[PDB]
RNA sequence: AACUGAAGAGUUUGAUCAUGGCUCAGAUUGAACGCUGGCGGCAGGCCUAACACAUGCAAGUCGAGCGGAUAAAGGGAGCUUGCUCCUGGAUUCAGCGGCGGACGGGUGAGUAAUGCCUAGGAAUCUGCCUGGUAGUGGGGGAUAACGUCCGGAAACGGGCGCUAAUACCGCAUACGUCCUGAGGGAGAAAGUGGGGGAUCUUCGGACCUCACGCUAUCAGAUGAGCCUAGGUCGGAUUAGCUAGUUGGUGGGGUAAAGGCCUACCAAGGCGACGAUCCGUAACUGGUCUGAGAGGAUGAUCAGUCACACUGGAACUGAGACACGGUCCAGACUCCUACGGGAGGCAGCAGUGGGGAAUAUUGGACAAUGGGCGAAAGCCUGAUCCAGCCAUGCCGCGUGUGUGAAGAAGGUCUUCGGAUUGUAAAGCACUUUAAGUUGGGAGGAAGGGCAGUAAGUUAAUACCUUGCUGUUUUGACGUUACCAACAGAAUAAGCACCGGCUAACUUCGUGCCAGCAGCCGCGGUAAUACGAAGGGUGCAAGCGUUAAUCGGAAUUACUGGGCGUAAAGCGCGCGUAGGUGGUUCAGCAAGUUGGAUGUGAAAUCCCCGGGCUCAACCUGGGAACUGCAUCCAAAACUACUGAG
C-alpha cells in the first residue's frame, strides 16, 4: 500500500497536504469522472515545497486528522 | 371445487364431441348439439380475437376438469422446464392420476375415474393413493384394490374400452386389473383439435 | 466458552438439527462460527441420520470446544 | 423485586468503602514524590521514591488499579529523577 | 452439476396523419370493508398513542465455602405406656460468602454520521474453555447471624456484647513476569472431599493418593475497543463556516494511538467535487414489480446500532455508565398515625384509551438450550406445544351412471313454437372428508441400582472409562396412521352482460329517480337506470376502496427530442472542466487474461431426497455482478522522451 500525490500547502508546522487524483467510473452512465482526494501527510523535517511530487504511506495516528506520513520526495 | 351440473351444455357451446357423456349410446341425441345454448341459440357471428384464445383455453380446461388456480400452477412448471412449453403443458396433464385411470379404462367418464380415486380404491406402488392430482412416473404399476374388484362400475366399463383402443403407452390386464404406465406420451396420440399455440399466448397478455 | 451444540430447523413435529459451533452466549437460531453436519431423527428411506464431518471436528475439539450432551454421543457413534 | 438484588446492593458499599481506602493510599504515596520534584530536591524525592514502589505494586495484584497502570507511573517517575543529574 | 423474454386499446376532428396528456387490461399487500361460508395441512396476527396501567408470572442457585438452630431413625436407660432424660444423628434454611443477574426476550424515540456496509492495519484487552510451565509457606485483627437495649404509624433505623470462613491484611519465598542503564530493584496463594499400606498420633490429625479449587505466566481460539480510505435522502428561493477552532511543544490521563486534557506557541483548517443550515428517516443481507437495465421499498426470519417513565451521574466488576441495581432532580399515581413513604408491562397474558383495523389473565420442562452444582437436581412467560381469526398460499369434498311422455312449472313468441333440459323425476350403484367404534408407531437420549473388565496407585481401596444386567421417563395425546359400522344422507355462492371486454332479450321508468374506470346514457318503444328469464367469468370464496411497480421510448445509460407542435441564451471574449492531427521509443496508470484472500447463514436459481400429492422441510452445486493483493500480455487511451 503506497500512494502518490502533489503538494499544495506548506503553511502548517511539520505538516504537508497532498492532492490524490482518482478516476472512478460513474455507476450508471459508464463514464470515468475525475474526483479528488485531500489528505494531511505528516511531514517530518519541514522541507517540502508547494508543487512537489511525493509519496505517502499509512501509519498509526500522530495527531488527529493526520495519519499518513512521508516516504520520500520523488521529483521537484 | 368440482363442476356439478349439466354436461352436454359444455359440449354444446364449444361445438365438438369433447367426450364428456359416459356411454357409447349417441352424440347429439341425448344432447342436441346443433346450437349455442341459452335463449338466443340462433344468432351468431364474429367471435372476437381475444374470444378465440379464451375459447381454446376453456376447451382444454374442461376436458380434464382443472380450475384456473391449478391450471396456472401447471403453466409455471411448463415454463420452468427446458423447451416447448406447449408440449410440456400437455404432458403434465397426461401424467395426472385421474387421466391414467381413464386411459387404462377403469371408468366410463373421466369424472368416474375421479370418484374411484377419491374412495381409496386405487393403488400406485402397492400403497393407497386418493388424490386426483398425483403425477405418476414411467413404470408405476397402477392396480385396483382387492376390496373393490367386484364392482360393476369397473366390469361394465371394460366393454366401453372397445370403442377406444389402446393408447400404446399403457397396458391393461383384464384379470387382475393392474395396468402399467409404460412411458410418457408423444405429440402424436393427442388430437389436433387442441392447440398448443393459443393457451401459451393467452398468458402473456 | 465455545461449544458444539444443536440448532433446530423444520416444521412442527418434524425436527432437523444442525451441528454448529457457536460462542456459548448466543441464541439458538442466531450467529455461529461455522456448521459441520446435521442430525435427522425422523429420517426414513433414502435419508441419512448422522452426517458429521471428521475433519473440522478434529480441528475444533483440539482447541477447547466443549460439546453438549447429545453431541457427546453423536461424535462417539461414527 | 428479588431477595438477591438486595444482597448485591448491600455488598456494593462494603467494597466501595473498602476499595477507596486502598485506592487513595496509592495516590498519597505518589503526590509525595511529585511535590518533592518541584522543590528541586534530589535526596528528599529519592527517599519518597523508595518507599512508594512497594505500595503501588502491592496494590496492583490485589486488583484495584490495573497492572498496566502501575507499569506507567514507575516509568515516568524514573524519568524525572534522572533529570536531576 | 451450467443455463432463454419483450403484445395493446379508448378519447381532440366534417374526416385524416402527427405531437401530447388522461384512462383501462397485469402481478402484488402485516390490509380494511360489503355479501356469502364445509374441511385439513403450513404460515402469519398494534402499520395508530415511545399514551397511561388493576391483578398473576418472567433469574436464581450452591450444606463435597463457614457459622448457627431444627434435631429423625436408631443406641437406649428409667418409669408404667407413655413420658422422662441420654445418645448419636438424617434432614432442613433466615445469615455470611462463591457464581450468575452485562446472556436470553422487547421496541424504533433519537441520530444525515464514519452510525451502518466493503476493503484494509496497530497502538491494546479478554472470566469461563485448551495446551504448557512454576507453585499451593506460615500469622494476625475485625464482622453479620445470634444476644440485648433504644427509637419508628410503618417502610425500618441506632447502640453495646459474642463467634467463623475458600471473607479480609501484613510477613516469607518467585520467572519463565514488571521497571531499570548495564548494575540493581519489586510482587502471590485457599482449602474442602473420597480413600488408605506403613508411621507419628486424641488413623482429633499429620501421612500417601485421587478428584476439585486457587496463584504467577506464555501460546491458542472466542469476544471486545480503536484508526484510515471509499460509498450512504431531499432542499442553492440554505454560501461562507470555525477559536481547543487547525497544527507544534511540555506535562497529565486511559487496557490502547489521539487536543483526550492542560499550559504556553504559531494563524491556521474546511468549502461550489455543495461546507454550513433546514426538512425527514434506524441501516444491511434481502422482499415486490421488470424481458433486461432499473424503479420503489427494509412486516415475519438473520446480522449490526440505539433506548428501558424525563434529565443527569458514578460505583461494583472480566466486560455496565446497567430493562426486574444505587444516588440525585422532575413529572405522575398510591399509602400515612401528616412525621414520612412507595412505584415504573418498549418481558408473557390482560384492562382502559386511540383507531378503518389486529388474538387466551392457557399447557408443560418431555425435547433442544441456558445458569448454578458437575452429585443427582433445581429455576426458565426465550423455547416446544395447544386456543382464537377464510389473515394468506397449497390440497379435498359438496355424489357417479342410466333416463325424452322433450313432464309439469317458468320466460319469450310471427302463436306455429322455442327455451330452461337428461336437466329433473324415475332406476341402478358408491361412502373419501365430517360422525361413530376398535386398534395404534415415532419424537427416548438418558438417569437409578447391581455386576464386570480395563488405568490411577504403594494400595485395581476409592474414582474415572468400556461393557453387561435390571429398573424407571411424553406437555403433545382421544398422536399421526389402520380397520369396521350409518346412509346420497352432512355440505354453493359472488360480480358482470353498450364499446375497450368473454357473455341478452322482454317488463317498469319517462331530462324524473338514478348509473359511471373513461367515452357518456335517461325528454314515452332504454340490449347502459330498476326488475325477470337467460348467459359468461371465477370459486370456499367473490367484489369495491387504499397503496407501489408495469403498460409509460411519459426523465429515454441500454431507449427520445429542439425550421413551424413545448423546446437554440440578443451577440461576443474567456477561467475551471470536457475532447486531441502525425511518426518512433519507453513506461504499464486504465484495458484484457489468470491465480489467491474475501463477498455470513438463509432467500432466489439448478440437480436430487423426505410428508399418500402439493405447499412445506432438506442434501450438493452455481451465483453473489464486488473489493484487494500478485503474474503476464501491449493494440488503443493516459504519462514520458524525441521528431
Ligand atoms: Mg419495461
Ligand atoms: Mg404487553
Ligand atoms: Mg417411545
Ligand atoms: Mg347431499
Ligand atoms: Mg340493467
Ligand atoms: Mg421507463
Ligand atoms: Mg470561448
Ligand atoms: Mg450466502
Amino acid at each position: 500500500r503506497t500512494l502518490t500525490g502533489r503538494v499544495v500547502s506548506d503553511k502548517m508546522d511539520k505538516t504537508v497536504t497532498v492532492l490524490i487524483e482518482r478516476r472512478v467510473k460513474h455507476p450508471i452512465y459508464g463514464k470515468y469522472v475525475k474526483r479528488s482526494t485531500k489528505l494531511h501527510a505528516h511531514d517530518e523535517s519541514n522541507q517540502c515545497r508547494i508543487g512537489d511530487l511525493v509519496t505517502i504511506r499509512e501509519t498509526r495516528p500522530l495527531a488527529k486528522t493526520k495519519a499518513w506520513t512521508l516516504v520520500d520526495i520523488v521529483e521537484r | 371445487a368440482r363442476y356439478i351440473g349439466p354436461k352436454c351444455k359444455l359440449s354444446r357451446r364449444e361445438g365438438t364431441d369433447l367426450f364428456l357423456k359416459s356411454g357409447a349410446r349417441a352424440l347429439d341425441s341425448k344432447c342436441k348439439a346443433e346450437n349455442v345454448p341459452g335463449q338466443h341459440g340462433q344468432r351468431r357471428g364474429r367471435l372476437s380475437d381475444y374470444g378465440l384464445q379464451l375459447r381454446e383455453k376453456q376447451k382444454v380446461r374442461r376436458i380434464y376438469g382443472v380450475l384456473e388456480r391449478q391450471f396456472r400452477g401447471y403453466y409455471q412448471e411448463a415454463s420452468r422446464r427446458k423447451g416447448s412449453t406447449g408440449e410440456n403443458l400437455l404432458q403434465l396433464l397426461e401424467c395426472r392420476l385421474d387421466n391414467v385411470v381413464y386411459r387404462m379404462g377403469f371408468g366410463s367418464t373421466r369424472s368416474e375415474s375421479r370418484q374411484l380415486v377419491s374412495h381409496k380404491a386405487i393403488t400406485v406402488n402397492g400403497q393407497t393413493v386418493n388424490i386426483p392430482s398425483y403425477q405418476v412416473k414411467a413404470g408405476d404399476v397402477v392396480a385396483v384394490r382387492e376390496k373393490s374388484k367386484n364392482q360393476l362400475r369397473i366390469a361394465q366399463a371394460l366393454e366401453l374400452c372397445g370403442q377406444r383402443g389402446r393408447v400404446e403407452w399403457v397396458e391393461v390386464d383384464l384379470d387382475k386389473k393392474a395396468g402399467t404406465f409404460k412411458s410418457a406420451p408423444a405429440r402424436s396420440d393427442l388430437s389436433a383439435d387442441i392447440n398448443e399455440n393459443l393457451i401459451v399466448e393467452l398468458y402473456s397478455k | 466458552m465455545v461449544t458444539i451444540r444443536l440448532a433446530r430447523g423444520g416444521s412442527k413435529k418434524r425436527p432437523f438439527y444442525h451441528l454448529t459451533v457457536t460462542n456459548s452466549r448466543n441464541a439458538r437460531d442466531g450467529r455461529f462460527v461455522e456448521r459441520i453436519g446435521f442430525f435427522n431423527p425422523v429420517a426414513t428411506g433414502g435419508e441419512v441420520r448422522l452426517s458429521v464431518d471428521q475433519e473440522r471436528a478434529t480441528y475444533w475439539l483440539g482447541q477447547g470446544a466443549q460439546p453438549s450432551e447429545r453431541v457427546a454421543q453423536l461424535l462417539k457413534d461414527a | 423485586n428479588t431477595p438477591s438484588a438486595k444482597k448485591r446492593a448491600k455488598q456494593a458499599e462494603k467494597r466501595r468503602s473498602h476499595n477507596a481506602s486502598l485506592r487513595s493510599m496509592v495516590r498519597t504515596y505518589i503526590k509525595n514524590v511529585v511535590k518533592a520534584i518541584d522543590a528541586k530536591d534530589l535526596e528528599k524525592a529519592q527517599a519518597a521514591f523508595t518507599a512508594a514502589v512497594p505500595v503501588i505494586d502491592r496494590m496492583a495484584d490485589k486488583g484495584i488499579i490495573h497492572k498496566n497502570k502501575a507499569a506507567r507511573h514507575k516509568s515516568r517517575l524514573s524519568g524525572h529523577i534522572k533529570a536531576l543529574s
